[PDB]
């Protein structure tokens, strides 16, 4: 594989960053959407409205039917595909077919709101029906010759950059930081401490890795539990000093426009253990990445039920190396997250964890 | 799933030499498994040797293997195999087959003069 070609392989912003994929004999472009938090590699498999193009299984002479169907089901929507066997051509970084499992959808609620289908990078764990079902990365490290590692930079807040087998140097400056995989299936971090605006929230750190904090670049926004969120909130509109903002905001249902003061705003900053567990290190998003233009805004952050998911407004700020060989997850600010010649990330560290807990997963 | 695998077949041979290695599969529907064949030598890099289908009809090889060895697969009995013929001294490694992020421990292929 080669890693410079890989570079700007990623389009979107947004609406998703996805990758262009070959399928088939002869090939079939689709535009994929890069999914770290799912496992499954799924394509449009039927016509349907909002999208382009699709996966047509019947001009693929080298396809092949597995003979079952999977369904798979989320809390907002769900889809339903048939799973088979084909191709698979990355033009963007390798020069060779790979023989992959693909589900092929023919319906679907809520799913397709400009990629045509998902391309699922988390653990064997996670993939359906079953962990059996070989993943697109688990074929591709095999049949590719490559490490078990890729890298992922989104510079829409520019396209971005999938390096499928390793890290390319070119993508970040300074340092990266990495913290341990506490469990294999999502990609579940620890996370110690949320900082607003130099102030730590007054919450046990289980509150926030409620079921999990994952690292996901299918999910928008940072996403926290309803107590995390809560207090979020209320140390952002305690920072910003100004006239406070209205409830809409925060929620999601009005946009803050004006004519911004940038100033005004708090950092946000989460504390990761390193592999070391007596240190920790920062990522620190600035006020550019989680007040976000839609001049008028909308906020960056989201509540949830389950799980802390480090969505596309923290991933922007950040080159995210997903170690899977040696169980950790890397963060190294990104040089593309600018906007008005101001750096939106910084990273830092290392810093004590011995207030906290060994242990702040349940 | 506990996708459980065993390789057999390997052994020390001459250059221009012959083995059939064998991996016999448990714990899973074998019969809609994507199979691989790599191998590893001592101080090299991972190398994938060759990739089949569920039902056995897509196969590929790497450009290394090619026209030498066949991989084929026994669904009815879970059982995958890989012909190996005119042996270099440079397909001497480990030969592993694996499914799903699994792997079994796999079987010493050594060709020497
Ligand atoms: C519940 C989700 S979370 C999940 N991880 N995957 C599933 C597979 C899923 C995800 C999406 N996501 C996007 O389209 C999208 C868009 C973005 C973006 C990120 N992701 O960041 C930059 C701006 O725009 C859509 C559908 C979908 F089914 C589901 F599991």
């Amino acid at each position: 594989a080669n890693f410079l070609a890989m570079v700007d392989n990623l389009q979107g912003d947004g609406r998703g960053y996805y990758l262009e994929m070959l399928i088939g004999t002869p090939p079939q472009k689709l535009q994929i959407l890069v999914d770290t938090g799912s496992s499954n590699f799924a394509v449009a498999g039927t016509p349907h409205s909002y999208i382009d193009t699709y996966f047509d299984t019947e001009r693929s002479s080298t396809y092949r039917s597995k003979g079952f169907d999977v369904t798979v089901k989320y809390t907002q929507g769900s889809w339903t595909g048939f799973v088979g066997e084909d191709l698979v051509t990355i033009p963007k970084g390798f020069n060779t077919s790979f023989l992959v499992n693909i589900a092929t959808i023919f319906e679907s609620e809520n799913f397709f709101l400009k990629w045509n289908g998902i391309l699922g990078l988390a653990y064997a764990t996670l993939a359906k029906p079953s962990s059996s079902l070989e993943t697109f990365f688990d074929s591709l490290v095999t049949q590719a010759n490559i490490p078990n590692v890729f890298s992922m930079q989104m510079c829409g807040a520019n396209g971005g950059s999938l390096v499928l087998g390793g890290i390319e140097p070119s993508l970040y400056k300074g340092d990266i930081w990495y913290t341990p995989i506490k469990e294999e299936w999502y990609y579940q971090i620890e996370i110690l401490k949320l900082e607003i605006g130099g102030q730590s929230l007054n919450l046990d750190c289980r509150e926030y890795n409620a079921d999990k904090a994952i690292v996901d670049s299918g999910t928008t926004l940072l996403r926290l539990p309803q107590k995390v969120f809560d207090a979020v909130v209320e140390a952002v509109a305690r920072a910003s000093l100004i006239p406070e903002f209205s409830d809409g905001f925060w929620t999601g249902s009005q946009l803050a426009c004006w004519t911004t003061p940038w100033s005004y705003f708090p950092k946000i900053s989460i504390y990761l253990r390193d592999e070391n567990s007596s240190r920790s290190f920062r990522i620190t998003i600035l006020p550019q990445l989680y007040i976000q233009p839609m001049e008028c805004y909308r906020f960056g952050i989201s509540p949830s039920t389950n799980a802390l998911v480090i969505g596309a407004t923290v991933m922007e700020g950040f080159y995210v190396i997903f170690d899977r060989a040696q169980k950790r997850v890397g963060f190294a600010a990104s040089p593309c997250a600018e906007i008005a010649g101001a750096a939106v990330s910084e990273i830092s560290g290392p810093f004590s964890t011995e207030d906290v807990a060994s242990n702040c997963v349940p | 799933a506990q996708v459980q695998l065993q390789e057999s077949g390997g052994g020390l041979v001459q250059p221009g030499g012959s083995l059939r290695l064998s991996c016999a599969a448990s714990g899973f529907t074998f019969s809609s498994a994507i199979m691989t064949w790599v191998r590893q030598a001592p101080g090299k890099g991972r190398e994938w040797v060759s990739t089949i289908g569920s039902d056995g009809s897509i196969t590929t090889y790497a450009d290394s293997v090619k026209g030498r060895f066949t991989i084929s697969r026994d669904n009815a009995r879970n059982t995958l195999y890989l012909q190996m013929n005119s042996l270099k001294p440079e397909d001497t490694a480990v030969y592993y087959c694996t499914s799903a992020g699994r792997r079994g421990p796999g079987t010493q292929v050594t060709v020497s003069s």
